[PDB]
């Protein structure tokens, strides 16, 4: 997607 | 891209739905 790469498993 | 609010609760419960889980499941 977007950030999500690395981001859905940050946030 | 507000799925990273819901979705990212499961994506996160790879293991933590073994371990933050099974305490009280």
């Amino acid at each position: 997607m977007w950030k999500v790469g690395f981001f859905k498993r940050n946030r | 891209k507000l799925l990273i609010t819901i979705h990212d609760r499961k994506e996160f419960a790879k293991f933590e739905e073994e371990r933050a889980r099974a305490k009280w499941d």
